[PDB]
């Protein structure tokens, strides 16, 4: 159900066209990619603080000693990527902040399509494709697929409006 | 004076009638004794200038001009109009289910 | 000798029509008693021209060159028909059936892409009277159809077309109709053309005949869209000649 | 444009022969610790 | 000091602002050049016929895309699978019309990326690290494969690759569920929750850690201050953490040994990230999605649907519409 | 394209205003060293 | 009747003026259709500076 | 709504007598097509020609009529054109042509009935899905 | 029946037909209205009268579908035309307008009674001004929608 | 304009990236 | 008035940018 949920948004509102969602996948992923890469600096640059090939036993959750070399990530990674974190305290506070914020936005979006206010067309697109029947994007090509959705799933999923599409009205393309 | 060609003949006898000289060869489906055989046959000589011409077909067995005049209310022929007849249409218009 | 699929495939060659021998300067005769086909008739053309529009009025713009953008997809071929002695001797093909078709687009000096059908749809061409033989100084000339580069289901990037689609501009609900109209309603464009095949390699032994030919058709409308430019191809053809 | 692929061929060639000589020069050796 | 051997140590040197490396011997010419031709393209680039139908697509700004709308448009079905490097075309006219840009910097980009993982293993070896930090790289480098090659290699077309374009991505992600049913494949719903995963633990353990810093500063500044660049102490009492996490839900379900918890951090989000690698991987031999059309029906044979075939009709819409144009038969089989 | 004529201005403001206030924060940071 | 100097061109009068004349698109400021300029067009001088 | 007799009842021939099955002939049939038929036939429709589908309808404008058991049962054993005009053993197949469709070689007589039965009676259920294609899936 | 009231039947002032970035005035989209062009009432060749389905505010776009008074659908604008059965053409509809600009006025020829059809489905019909605003012809939400949506 | 647009605040990300890799505060230990 | 488009965002830059050319110098004048 939730996941109708959202290709009624695409169909309806053109939902991966707002910012205010792009935003709000960028926060999610940058939150995973985040996860992934603290995770992955802390475990190889661990100290050698115990004998044995296991790793996890030389850690005690009372040493007051950090468990892997802040500074040899830091090189690590300006060297690799040509900036690093030099502040575990900005490090671990820009790992609340980026997932918190991009749900935030998700939000805001989804309260304006609340009132249909989509992030639905391109007027300038709009008038040039009206105008142009050789003009096409990625962004007219994607409004044909709402548009199909619509039609074809509309009246199933909204059965209260008795819609009643005769064959000859639903948009097809050729053959399919 | 921009008119849409396709929409105006679905205000003619095409709209109503298997049209000889225009209609998409499985309309003969809808009946019996035409499809595939005779449709063929049917196709492959338009035009017709009148729905009659049809039985003057060289090669139509007496079986086959029987099934014919039993059909030929459900028949008749409008000027050829190019956009339905062109690019194989006529043969497969793009439509299955 | 002739070869198979696999020595060809990839090389091009497939787009290229059989050459003649530059020895082939026999006569292929024609007994009116007689029906003679074409069994096979191959165009490959090798320039395509269009004209340009120049602006004033009374100076009439020139045929320009343009490059092809579209690869090896261009010849016609498997082309055949029926070869016609008439009561004047002279000869007419009546094409019949073949792959006479070819989508091409060029493009122009500043990059404007020029599509066309390239065509000898329903080819019907015919040499001088008193014909008698056919020579190295033979020469066809004819006139065929060009149908619309689209057919009638094809969609515009807003779903409209003409015997499918949608009939306004539905992403500009309230907006005045009638500045749309032409962009709204396709239209299915047939015209003519015409061409001239010229003769310059015969095999008398084997029927067989290659030379030169021009053609002259419109280009694409976009189904009413724009105006059509004048296009000139050129390029060579071979035909095989067969008793019926 | 026959040219332009002798020119991508040869620079192609070229680091790939860099990357394959450059890691037969020994290259478990260059770490911090231990050398050999 | 012989000059092959002074050449290896600066391509070796761990002194270099930027780490270059055997592996960076291959990965800078090959992202230069998917670097300079993507940006040129994506600014200029004429359209391109992506699907074979001689219906070109405009991708670039310059006629008439913004940043949303703008792409590389996939080179041309006609050429499928076939390699379309710039002097295989008879112009440079040509390639451009048919795509020629797009598998230029898809397959310097896979290179270079490739090289980019195994840079990071080599610096590591270098620096005296531990070596894995590339295997959790190449989560996102799977993912990359997969929709840029592997998913062209299984349907045939570089055309159904993924455009390089912000609505070219959900262009191509709407017609893979059409086609594929990915919602209703397991392992897209691990990639969720890989990612949805990932993006709380993130914020759980930033709100944690943030949670339990030691009073360091005063409340005029920052209290990043409280931490200096390489201090040998810890800057936030775990045991704090630990006694405040393990209260929310219970004890044993809260970390009090850092290594477990960051592995955990960095294998949660890896591996529903290969997962959904390999969803896209396998899509592309048509090993689809759970298919539950009609599963319910009652003592007389009525359908009774389900939501699975709510998401039936609207796949449909989006079947019956993708590339309007460009079938001529009745199944689109691949 | 037939875009809106305060998309340039807007976009324009948008980038400097929160721009300028940045530089003038950091410029005066680095003069009190 | 549509020179460049009727069209606010600053900087294409003084490459024409030293030789440069024609366009990678394939036109050139005489009206010659069909030229290949080789590397020194228009675009070429332009990228070129940006080096 | 359940699987009654009066669904589960056919016309046998063309004379219009009729012919009731079981729930188990209609679950055999269901199987039957399934295992024969439904990799082109799914839902009514004709995958390799579109054009002609198992509607009831359809089946009645055949000629020879196939909106009975017995033009079903004869079209198993016998296919024709819509027209009856070609026998189309060659490519269609039927107990006439097992040797090369092998699945026909082990279908009895009874089990011909329980198809040409699950055929007439599965429009009376589904109504416009049979044979409507995916307008109506 | 005042126009006034004729206007609010419109879902042109559906604070629900807007977007985000479509800015200004709601008469920048469809228009400055003029005038209630009258109440359109289509019929068949039968003499059927036949109803316009309205759009849902949902719907960016939407078919135009006639039905009768029973709900049987009678009439639309056809896609696909080659199977078309329901189209203007074949089932001979007109469009009578009573009231307002149009009162008394009876159109038969085919396009312009699609045209009236199309705009049947926003409600009532409209006269708009579109050159004094150089208005684009997209729906935009009233300050009932941007005060809601600012205080949410 | 708007391309004029895009493709410059294009060109400033990169210029900033260029000094924040090579003009940044360096890190210094303890 | 049929005036210029662009004379907004030249009047406004015009202001802008020597303005806060002005400010940061005398702000950092001021905190040293
Ligand atoms: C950043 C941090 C690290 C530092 C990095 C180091 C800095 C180095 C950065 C350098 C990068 C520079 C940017 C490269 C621009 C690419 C130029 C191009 O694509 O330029 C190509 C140009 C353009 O070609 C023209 O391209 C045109 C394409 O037009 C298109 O474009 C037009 C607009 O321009 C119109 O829109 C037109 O309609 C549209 O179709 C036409 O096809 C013309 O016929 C065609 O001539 O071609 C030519 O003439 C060029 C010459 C090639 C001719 C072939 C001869 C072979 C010579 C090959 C040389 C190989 C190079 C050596 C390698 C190394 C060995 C030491
Ligand atoms: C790359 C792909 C991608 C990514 C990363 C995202 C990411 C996101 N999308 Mg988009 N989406 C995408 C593609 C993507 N989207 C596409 C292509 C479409 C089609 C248009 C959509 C359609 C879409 C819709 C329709 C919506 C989103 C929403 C969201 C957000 C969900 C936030 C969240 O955690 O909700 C998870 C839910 C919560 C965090 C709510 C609270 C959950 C509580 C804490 C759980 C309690 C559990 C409890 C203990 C019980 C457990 C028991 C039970 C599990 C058994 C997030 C920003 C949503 C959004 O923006 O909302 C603001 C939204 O509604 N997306
Ligand atoms: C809430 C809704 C939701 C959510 C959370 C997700 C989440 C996800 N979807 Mg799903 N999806 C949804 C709805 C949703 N989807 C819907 C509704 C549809 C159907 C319309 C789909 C259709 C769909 C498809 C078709 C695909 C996904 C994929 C994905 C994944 C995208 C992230 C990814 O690939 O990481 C992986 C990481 C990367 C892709 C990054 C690669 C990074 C490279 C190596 C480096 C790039 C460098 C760059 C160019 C330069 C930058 C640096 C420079 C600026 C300095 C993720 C698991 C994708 C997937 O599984 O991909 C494998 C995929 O193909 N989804
Ligand atoms: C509660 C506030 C409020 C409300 C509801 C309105 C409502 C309205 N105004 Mg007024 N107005 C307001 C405040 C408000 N105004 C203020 C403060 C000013 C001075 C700036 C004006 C100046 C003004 C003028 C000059 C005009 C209007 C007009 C209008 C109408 C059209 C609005 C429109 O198209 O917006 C479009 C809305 C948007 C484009 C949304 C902008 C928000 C963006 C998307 C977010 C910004 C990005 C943000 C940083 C997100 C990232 C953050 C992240 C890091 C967390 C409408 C009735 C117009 C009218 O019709 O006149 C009669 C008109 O010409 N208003
Ligand atoms: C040529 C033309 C003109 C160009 C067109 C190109 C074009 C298409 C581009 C489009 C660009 C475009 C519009 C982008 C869209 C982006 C968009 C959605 C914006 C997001 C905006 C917004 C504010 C969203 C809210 C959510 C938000 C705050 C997300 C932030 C995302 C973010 C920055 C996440 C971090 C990702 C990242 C790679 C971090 C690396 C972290 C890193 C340095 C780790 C290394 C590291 C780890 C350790 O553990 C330790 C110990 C140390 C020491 C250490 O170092
Ligand atoms: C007619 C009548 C009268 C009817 C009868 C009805 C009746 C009266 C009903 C009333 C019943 C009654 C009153 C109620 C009592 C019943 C009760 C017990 C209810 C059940 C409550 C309930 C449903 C709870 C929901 C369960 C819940 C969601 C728990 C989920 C557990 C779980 C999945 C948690 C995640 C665990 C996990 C591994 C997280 C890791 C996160 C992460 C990596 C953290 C990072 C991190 C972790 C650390 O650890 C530390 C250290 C640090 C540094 C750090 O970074
Ligand atoms: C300090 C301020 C300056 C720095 C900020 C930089 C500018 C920011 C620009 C943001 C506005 C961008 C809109 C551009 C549209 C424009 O150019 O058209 C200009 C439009 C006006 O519309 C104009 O109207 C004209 C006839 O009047 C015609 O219609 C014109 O064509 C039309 O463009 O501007 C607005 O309508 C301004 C209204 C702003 C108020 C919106 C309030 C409701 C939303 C609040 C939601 C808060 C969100 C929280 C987010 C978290
Ligand atoms: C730094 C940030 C920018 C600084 C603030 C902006 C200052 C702009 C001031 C220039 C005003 C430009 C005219 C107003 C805007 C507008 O109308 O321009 C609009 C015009 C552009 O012209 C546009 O052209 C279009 C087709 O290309 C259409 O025809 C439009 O009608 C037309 O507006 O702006 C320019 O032409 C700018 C040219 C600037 C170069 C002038 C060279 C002469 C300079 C020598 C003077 C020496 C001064 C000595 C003083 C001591
Ligand atoms: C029909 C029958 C079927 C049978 C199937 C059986 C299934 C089990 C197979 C899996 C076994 C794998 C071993 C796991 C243990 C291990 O990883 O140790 C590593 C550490 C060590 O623990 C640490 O252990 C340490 C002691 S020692 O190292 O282990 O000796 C100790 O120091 C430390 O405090 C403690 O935390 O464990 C953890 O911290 C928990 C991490 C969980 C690892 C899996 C990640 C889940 C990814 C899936 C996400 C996808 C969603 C998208
Ligand atoms: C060989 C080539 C290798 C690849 C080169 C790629 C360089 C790209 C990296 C960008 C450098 C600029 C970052 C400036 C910012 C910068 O200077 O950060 C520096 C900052 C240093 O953190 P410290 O812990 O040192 O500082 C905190 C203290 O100062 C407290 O005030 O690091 C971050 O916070 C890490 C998070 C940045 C994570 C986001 C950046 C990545 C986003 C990149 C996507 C860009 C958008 C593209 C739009 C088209
Ligand atoms: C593809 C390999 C098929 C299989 C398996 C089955 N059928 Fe079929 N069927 C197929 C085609 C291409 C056609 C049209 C034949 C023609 O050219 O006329 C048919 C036709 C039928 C019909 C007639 C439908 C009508 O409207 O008249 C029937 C009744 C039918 N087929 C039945 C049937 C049965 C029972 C099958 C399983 C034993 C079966 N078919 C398999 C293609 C294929
Ligand atoms: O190309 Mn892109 O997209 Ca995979 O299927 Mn077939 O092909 Mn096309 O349709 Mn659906
Ligand atoms: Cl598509
Ligand atoms: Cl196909
Ligand atoms: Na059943």
């Amino acid at each position: 159900a939730i996941f109708r949920f959202l290709l009624f948004f695409q169909g309806f509102h053109n939902w991966t066209l707002n910012p205010f969602h792009m935003m709000g996948v960028a926060g999610v992923l940058g939150g995973a990619l985040l996860c992934a890469i603290h995770g992955a600096t802390v475990e190889n640059t661990l100290f050698q603080d115990g004998e044995g090939a296991s790793t996890f036993r030389a850690f005690n959750p009372t040493q007051a000693e950090e468990t892997y070399s802040m500074v040899t990530a830091n090189r690590f990674w300006s060297q690799i990527f040509g900036i690093a974190f030099s502040n575990k305290r900005w490090l671990h506070f820009f790992m609340l902040f980026v997932p918190v914020t991009g749900l935030w936005m998700s939000a805001i979006g989804v309260v304006g399509l609340a009132l249909n206010l989509r992030s639905y067309d391109f007027i300038s697109q709009e008038i040039r494709a009206a105008e142009d029947p050789e003009f096409e994007t990625f962004y007219t090509k994607n409004l044909l697929l709402n548009e199909g959705i619509r039609a074809w799933m509309a009246p199933q999923d909204q059965p209260h409006e008795n819609f009643v599409f005769p064959e000859e009205v639903l948009p097809r393309g050729n053959a399919l | 004076e921009l008119v849409n060609v396709v929409d105006e003949k679905l205000g003619t006898a095409y709209g109503e009638k298997i049209d000889l000289n225009n209609t998409n060869i499985a309309a003969f489906i809808q009946y019996r004794g035409l499809y595939p055989t005779l449709a063929k046959l049917i196709v492959k000589n338009a035009p017709y200038e009148s729905v009659e011409d049809v039985l003057n077909i060289p090669g139509l067995t007496e079986r086959q001009k029987q099934i014919l005049r039993e059909n030929l209310e459900h028949f008749t022929v409008t000027e050829v109009e190019t956009a339905l007849v062109e690019g194989g249409d006529r043969y497969n218009n793009g439509l299955y289910k | 000798q002739t070869l198979t699929y696999d020595d060809i495939v990839g090389t091009g060659l497939a787009n290229k029509c059989p050459t003649l021998d530059d020895t082939a300067r026999g006569a292929y005769p024609i007994d009116s008693s007689q029906t003679y086909r074409i069994a096979r008739l191959c165009l490959q053309p090798t320039t395509f021209l269009v004209k340009e529009e120049p602006k004033n009025k009374r100076q009439e713009a020139e045929f320009v060159p343009t490059k092809l953008v579209t690869r090896e997809t261009t010849s016609l071929d498997q082309i055949q028909g029926e070869l016609k002695v008439n009561s004047d001797g002279s000869l007419t093909f009546v094409e019949e059936d073949g792959i006479d078709f070819q989508p091409v687009t060029v493009q122009m000096a500043g990059g404007e892409r020029i599509p066309l059908l390239f065509t000898v749809k329903n080819l019907v061409a015919s040499t001088q009277p008193n014909v008698t033989s056919i020579t190295t100084s033979t020469d066809f000339k004819g006139e065929f159809n060009v149908p619309s580069y689209r057919t009638a289901n094809f969609l515009d990037p807003k779903g409209r077309g003409l015997a499918s689609g949608y009939d306004s501009a539905i992403a500009l609900p309230q907006a005045k109709e009638e500045e749309l109209a032409r962009a709204n309603v396709k239209r299915f464009s047939l015209t003519k053309g015409q061409i001239s095949l010229n003769v310059a390699k015969v095999d008398g032994r084997t029927g067989e005949i290659a030379g030169t030919f021009e053609s002259e058709q419109l280009s694409d409308d976009d189904m009413g869209a724009h105006e059509p430019h004048e296009v000139k191809i050129q390029g060579v053809f071979y035909a095989s000649i067969e008793p019926a | 444009m026959e040219t332009l692929k002798i020119t991508v061929y040869i620079v192609v060639t070229f680091f790939v022969l860099l990357f394959v000589f450059g890691f037969l020069s020994g290259d478990p050796a260059r770490n911090p610790k231990r050398k050999d | 000091a012989n000059l092959w051997e002074r050449f290896c140590n600066w391509v070796t040197s761990t002194d270099n602002r930027l780490y270059v490396g055997w592996f960076g011997v291959i990965m800078i010419p090959t992202l230069l050049a998917a670097t300079i031709c993507f940006v040129i393209a994506f600014i200029a680039a004429p359209p391109v016929d992506i699907d074979g139908i001689r219906e070109p697509v405009s991708g670039s700004l310059l006629y008439g895309n913004n940043i949303i709308t703008g792409a590389v448009v996939p080179s041309s079905n006609a050429i499928g699978l076939h390699f379309y490097p710039i002097w295989e075309a008879a112009s440079l006219d040509e390639w451009l019309y048919n795509g020629g840009p797009y598998q230029l910097i898809i397959f310097h980009f896979l290179l270079g990326a490739s090289c980019y993982m195994g840079r990071q293993w080599e610096l590591s070896y270098r620096l005296g690290m531990r070596p894995w930090i590339c295997v959790a790289y190449s989560a996102p480098l799977a993912s990359a494969f997969a929709v840029f090659l592997i998913y062209p290699i299984g349907q045939g077309s570089f055309s159904d690759g993924m455009p390089l374009g912000i609505s070219g991505t959900f262009n191509f992600m709407i017609v893979f569920q059409a086609e594929h049913n990915i919602l209703m494949h397991p392992f897209h719903q691990l990639g969720v929750a890989g990612v949805f995963g990932g993006a709380l633990f993130c914020a759980m353990h930033g709100s944690l850690v943030t949670s339990s810093l030691i009073r360091e500063t005063t409340e005029t500044e920052s209290a990043n201050y409280g931490y200096k660049f390489g201090q040998e102490e810890e800057t936030y009492n775990i045991v704090a953490a630990h006694g405040y996490f393990g209260r929310l839900i219970f004890q044993y379900a809260s970390f009090n040994n850092s290594r477990s918890l960051h592995f955990f951090l960095a294998a949660w989000p890896v591996v529903g990230v290969w997962f959904t690698a390999l969803g896209i991987s396998t899509m592309a031999f048509n090993l689809n999605g759970f298919n539950f059309n009609h599963s319910v029906i009652d003592a007389k044979g009525n359908v009774i649907n389900t939501w699975a075939d709510i998401i039936n009709r609207a796949n449909l819409g989006m079947e019956v519409m993708h590339e309007r144009n460009a079938h001529n038969f009745p199944l689109d089989l691949a | 394209m037939e875009v809106n004529q305060l998309g340039l201005i807007a976009t324009a403001l948008f980038v400097l205003v929160p721009s300028v206030f940045l530089i003038i924060l950091y410029v005066q940071t680095e003069s009190q060293q | 009747l549509n020179p460049m100097w009727r069209q606010g061109m600053f900087v294409l009068p003084f490459m024409a003026r030293l030789g440069v004349t024609g366009s990678w698109s394939g036109w050139s400021i005489t009206g010659e259709t069909g030229i290949d300029p080789g590397f020194w067009s228009f675009e070429g001088v332009a990228l070129a500076h940006i080096v | 709504a359940e699987l009654t007799p009066e669904v589960l009842t056919v016309p046998l021939n063309s004379e219009g007598k009729t012919i009731t099955l079981t729930e188990k002939q209609y679950l055999e049939g269901k199987r039957l097509f399934q295992y024969a038929c439904a990799s082109c036939h799914v839902g009514g429709i004709t995958k390799t020609n579109p054009s002609l589908d198992l509607r009831t309808e359809t089946l009645a404008l055949a000629t020879p009529p196939r909106d009975n058991i017995e033009g079903l049962v004869d079209y198993m054993k016998n296919p024709t054109t819509y027209d009856g005009e070609q026998e189309i053993a060659e490519v269609h197949p039927s107990l006439r042509s097992a040797d090369i469709f092998p699945k026909m070689r082990n279908l009895t007589e009874k089990d011909l009935v329980a198809i040409a039965g699950h055929i007439l009676v599965e429009p009376k259920i589904l109504g416009d899905k049979w044979g409507g294609g995916k307008v109506y899936y | 029946i005042p126009e006034k009231l004729a206007f609010y039947d419109y879902i042109g002032n559906n604070p629900a037909k807007g977007g985000l970035f479509r800015t200004g005035p709601m008469n920048k989209g469809d228009g400055i209205a003029q005038a209630w062009k009258g109440h359109a009432v289509f019929r068949n060749k039968e003499g059927e009268e036949l109803f316009v389905r309205r759009m849902p505010a949902f719907f960016e776009s939407f078919p135009v579908i006639l039905t009768d008074k029973n709900g049987v659908v009678k009439a639309d604008i056809p896609f696909r035309r080659a199977e078309s059965k329901y189209s203007f053409e074949q089932q001979g509809v007109t469009v009578s307008f009573y009231g307002g600009e149009l009162n008394g006025q009876t159109f038969t020829d085919p396009p312009t009674v699609k045209s009236y059809a199309r705009k049947a489905i926003f409600g009532e019909i409209f006269e708009f001004d579109t050159e004094t605003l150089n208005s684009d012809g997209i729906f935009r939400t009233s300050p009932r929608g941007w005060f809601t949506f600012a205080h949410a | 304009m708007e391309t004029i647009t895009y493709v410059f605040i294009f060109a400033c990300i990169i210029a900033l990236f260029f000094f924040a890799i090579f003009f940044r505060e360096p890190p210094r230990i303890t």
